[PDB]
């Protein structure tokens, strides 16, 4: 519908499906046709049978792990330096057991760089009284070590919250754009005019059109091929196009509270009965059952930001690392026979 | 003033009437008895929603106004062929309007005519914040499918490789010894029998040991991270869960019920039967008195209409009483202005209210009057 | 409220108590071992 | 075994999200606090006279 | 074996077939596991704020 007007007849009269229908051909829209106070003067409406809006929409992918490796949490110097400490206190045990009045210094080596890693082989363990007053305190030191390391990485596993999902209108977008997303609707169009009507909408719109779109369809590809990040416009035909996709999801909460309504023809009997008729039918599940059955197919949502499952696309650092000492060991295995 | 959309203020002490900001609402209520034409006129004042919205309409459309407060008979349902209260006094020209709560129904739609909607409403119902859970699978969530099947390959080839190279070219150590070794290394220690004084094998169970722990941590962590964040989903349904159409199910006292003379009891009325005395066997008091028994544990459940409910359950502080799902309505039909019948204000109360629609100033109101402090 | 991202690392100055008590801990097996040495003379 | 290692897993993650999500305080923040929405009996708020 | 009981397993040797000493033993062991997880519950809430 369109008031189109002009200075060649000095006249304003209305085209399109309203324009059909005050013509005199037309009876009465049964369209999904909104409502607002320039449609109410020349025609009347009736009551809704739905309560539409204009919710912004935003694509939606699985969270992902996020951890590139292993090394992530503490540091390489760090690994560096425990490495090395356990080199030194090794070497500082062996010191102190033979010289006291017996660790040879290789299964003092191997005792130290066990009990750091929790297991592994070789029994044995210092019999000189500095070195057991040593250990001990390496034990502990390496408790405190692997105490940290997970409370480093788990930490670091619950304060990844990439999405900063749009919650409404009285966010950035209304305060100020940027050039990394964008966000507009389609030109002609009634959220345009809405978004000219009022004041700060004024500048909104100004920065939306700046690079609007001029479809729907183009819009919705777009949203799914990350070309443009946002579009708003009607909230049952997105709310459609999510629930028969599954791939992007709605967002953001419904504030232009103008609903659907059947368009009859300027006094007519059929207006008050179409009326009555509409208010029952939205009481006995009717309208409910239509919905339900209609526009609403499944619920694929799973929405709620499930929490990152790790993957193996982080522990493969791990992986290779196995794989690496697997390689040491074909290795050490020639290098200790040729020792021998 | 049954709904948080016009309120009845008393008085202001100081100037001997109504504040400067409300508009002063008379009460015309027999105070006891209708002996004598005594109005009881106590200079009482109504703010809110709807005396703002009256305003803005008497600001629009000049015409001047007087609150007939209530007739004091009921909400409005018909009795014996009869309407009561706000419709009843609209019904016999006692006031020529009504404003309020009335919630647009065919039943009064009937007689009395209706604008056209200005807010969103339906039967909904508010459910306490049950305790929280956690799936049955919490131990089997943190890590993938892919990561444990890769962990056994490894697993399997690193005690083949281990075995065979360095056991032989280096009281046995076998494969059995060498899984039972590795598996009790993974899986936080049980009691293997050491590798022989082989180097390699010594240097491979090391790296091993080292995954392990790294494993170990790394499912530590992921399960923490799994587990701290963790909610519920909703209720079942307003019509669904047989429970509800057979109330023998589990726990029969699944209490929950409605105000009687009210727009969600007609509609439960003629929509429902066996639910309807089920409601009526626990009926309960005034909205206050519901609340407060659906927080002492006596309620389980309460139906109301979307907007009350929702101002009730979003203004209250600890978010113990939510609503189901994200708010979902039933029998959505919404509020309105009654008008007397055939009157020729209807036309432009309608142009008003699609006016303001558009003018953005009812979604100012609401921040004014319907906003809540659970909103996080 | 400006919540706390604390997705940071720990480098040698973020966390050095650790290894000043494992200094702390070799120097007092070193004094014992002295006074132990000590004590047989 | 196995199970042993999910129950001590299981274990301190437990512990450790009942002690992270344990914040008593809900420090009043400023005028837009429930303070002036509705008061209540628990706690109290007013001035001197005059 | 008490201290390396308690600081993530050293290696010590096993009490003798002593049944009280085991149970102690294990009740000690049951005590370490139990300080290591708390311990590393109130480490990692500490670290993540
Ligand atoms: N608004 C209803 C009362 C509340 C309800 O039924 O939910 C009425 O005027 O009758």
């Amino acid at each position: 519908g369109t008031q189109e007007r002009v200075q060649n007849s000095n006249k304003k009269e209305w085209n399109g499906m309203m324009g059909e229908l005050l013509s005199g051909q037309a009876d009465m829209i049964v369209a999904p046709l909104t409502i607002n106070n320039e449609r109410a003067q020349y025609i009347e409406f009736s009551k809704p049978f739905k309560y539409q809006g204009l919710t912004i929409l935003v694509k939606k992918e699985i969270p992902r792990s996020t951890l590139d490796s292993f090394m992530q949490p503490f540091q390489s110097t760090l690994w560096l330096l425990v490495g090395l400490s356990v080199h030194v206190v090794a070497v500082m045990l062996y010191l102190l057991d033979r010289f006291s009045p017996a660790l040879t210094l290789s299964s003092a080596m191997w005792f130290s760089w066990g009990v750091l890693l929790n297991s592994g082989i070789g029994e044995g363990a210092p019999r000189s009284f500095s070195a057991r007053i040593l250990g001990m305190v390496w034990a502990g030191f390496a408790m405190i070590i692997v105490a940290s390391y997970t409370a480093n990485l788990a930490a670091f596993l619950v304060l990844d919250r990439p999405e900063e999902r749009i919650t409404g209108i009285n966010d950035p977008r209304l305060r100020n754009p940027s050039d990394k997303f964008i966000y507009a609707t389609v030109k002609q169009s009634s959220v345009d005019i809405y978004f000219r009507r009022q004041v700060e909408l004024s500048t909104m719109y100004r920065h939306m059109e700046k690079h609007n779109y001029e479809s729907a369809a183009e819009a919705i590809q777009a949203v799914r091929d990350n070309k443009l990040h946002a579009f708003i416009w009607d909230s049952a035909v997105l709310e459609f196009e999510a629930s028969q996709k599954c791939d992007l999801v709605t967002t953001g909460e419904l504030f232009f509270r103008s609903g659907f309504g059947i368009g009859m023809r300027k006094d007519s009997p059929w207006k008050q009965q179409v009326s009555l008729s509409i208010l029952k039918s939205h009481e006995n599940g009717f309208m409910e059952d239509l919905d339900k059955t209609w526009v609403r197919y499944q619920e694929c949502d799973s929405r709620s930001n499930a929490p990152a499952t790790l993957t193996c696309e982080n522990m493969a650092g791990v992986f290779m690392l196995v794989a690496g000492g697997i390689v040491a060991g074909i290795f050490l295995i020639f290098i200790e026979i040729a020792y021998k | 003033e049954e709904a948080p959309f016009v309120i009845v203020e008393s008085v202001d002490p100081l100037s001997g009437t109504c504040m400067r900001n409300t508009v002063p609402c008379q009460k015309r209520i027999i105070s006891e008895n209708k002996t004598d034409e005594e109005p009881g006129y106590i200079k009482k004042c109504c703010k809110g929603f709807c005396i703002d919205i009256l305003k803005k309409i008497s600001k629009s459309v000049k015409f001047t106004y007087d609150l007939y407060l209530v007739t004091n008979g009921k909400h409005g349902k018909k009795i014996n062929g009869t309407w009561n209260g706000m419709i009843g006094e609209v019904v016999m020209k006692r006031a020529y309007m009504a404003v309020g709560s009335l919630t647009i129904n065919e039943e009064r739609s009937e007689v009395v005519d209706f604008s056209v909607p200005f807010i969103e409403t339906g039967i909904s119902v508010m459910v306490s914040r049950s305790n929280g859970t956690v799936s049955p699978s919490a131990f089997l969530e943190p890590f993938s499918a892919c990561v444990w099947v890769m962990m056994f390959v490894m697993l399997l080839i690193v005690s083949a490789v281990a075995v065979f190279v360095f056991e032989y070219f280096s009281p046995s150590f076998t494969i059995g010894k060498a899984i039972w070794l590795l598996w009790g290394l993974v899986f936080n220690n049980s009691v293997p029998v050491q590798n022989p004084k082989g180097t390699t094998s010594k240097i491979m169970v090391s790296v091993w040991a080292f995954f392990a722990v790294i494993f170990l941590a790394s499912y530590t962590a992921n399960l923490a991270a799994f587990m701290i964040q963790e909610e519920y989903v909703d209720q079942v349904s307003g019509l669904s869960d047989k429970k509800f159409q057979r109330p023998n199910d589990f726990s029969p006292p699944f209490r929950f019920g409605t105000v009687p003379n009210g727009s969600t009891e007609r509609n439960i009325r003629n929509n429902y039967a066996e639910m309807h005395a089920y409601m009526g066997k626990f009926n309960q008091r005034g909205v206050d008195d519901a609340l407060l028994s659906l927080k002492t544990g006596k309620l389980d459940a309460f139906i109301y209409d979307a907007a009350v409910l929702n101002y009730m359950a979003g203004r209250d502080e600890g978010c113990k009483l939510v609503t189901i799902g994200s708010g979902k309505v039933f029998a959505s039909t919404g509020y309105g202005i009654a008008i007397q019948k055939d009157s020729g204000w209807k036309r432009q109360v309608d142009l008003a209210i699609l006016q303001l629609f558009g003018d953005g100033e009812m979604e100012e109101l609401e921040a004014l009057w319907l906003t809540g402090i659970c909103h996080n | 409220e400006k919540n706390e991202v604390m997705s940071s690392q720990l480098d040698i100055d973020n966390m050095a108590g650790v290894f000043y008590m494992l200094g702390a801990a070799m120097a007092l097996s070193l004094i014992t071992f002295i006074s132990e040495h000590l004590f047989y003379w």
